[PDB]
């Protein structure tokens, strides 16, 4: 069996901390990269941020540019997703994906993601 | 390049006795997707074919 | 017309296909005078491959 959860999320106030967190089953973050994505209503999925697989370098969106920081455990196949700075608009509905395969490097356009998490909300309020 | 189109127009350059610049190509932003298969990106600086 | 030594034959070869491999140094320009008499040049080349 191969699914997928997610925690974190909810309601934090403007400017505060949020931290997102997700796991995977039947498949390891090391041999398969781990991508983010945030969708709004009436709207397509777009991207936020991932980490690469080598876990060398991350890469952030450009409205949340140098904010975030992602760190990830291999020994319990778990995510760590810290949000900083947090704005109303940053309000959407993210989810916890992996890549289709394991193959190296990172990919945040396009669906390359065949496996989707829960679609946990994020809002922001002041 | 301003030739860019579509699938359809398939294409192939060989190109040889060059020094690249992976590690620029690996770091840029304006690249939406860099996947790699068979080579870790780091790795693949080192190593070449 | 020009009454100077030029280039206006090429018969090297006749096609050229399938290119893997280029390289040309700097431009310039050789005297093609019809010189007579002993020679002032000797030129030695080794190829190994």
């Amino acid at each position: 069996q191969v699914q997928l959860v997610e925690s974190g999320g909810g309601l934090v106030q403007a400017g505060g901390s949020l931290r997102l967190s997700c796991a995977v089953s039947g498949r390891t973050i090391s041999t398969f990269g781990m991508g983010w994505f945030r969708q709004a209503p009436g709207k397509e999925r777009e991207f936020v941020a991932t980490i690469t697989r080598d876990e060398d370098m991350l890469l952030y969106a450009d409205s949340v540019k140098g904010r975030f920081t992602i760190s990830r455990d291999t020994a319990k196949n778990m995510v760590f997703l810290q949000m900083n700075s947090l704005k109303i608009e940053d309000t959407a509905l993210y989810y916890c994906a992996v890549r289709r395969d394991s193959s190296w490097g990172y990919s945040r356009q396009s669906t390359e993601y065949d496996y989707w998490g829960q679609g946990t909300q994020v809002t922001v309020s002041s | 390049a301003t030739r860019f189109a579509s699938v359809y127009a398939w294409n192939r350059k060989r190109i040889s006795n060059c020094v690249a610049d992976y590690s620029v190509l690996y770091n840029s932003a304006s690249f939406s997707t860099f996947k790699c298969y068979g080579v870790s990106p780091t790795k693949l600086n080192d190593l070449c074919f | 017309n020009n009454k100077s030594w030029m280039e206006s034959e090429f018969r090297v070869y006749s096609s050229a296909n399938n290119c893997t491999f280029e390289y040309v140094s700097q431009p310039f320009l050789m005297d093609l005078e019809g010189k007579q008499g002993n020679f002032k040049n000797l030129r030695e080349f080794v190829f190994k491959n």
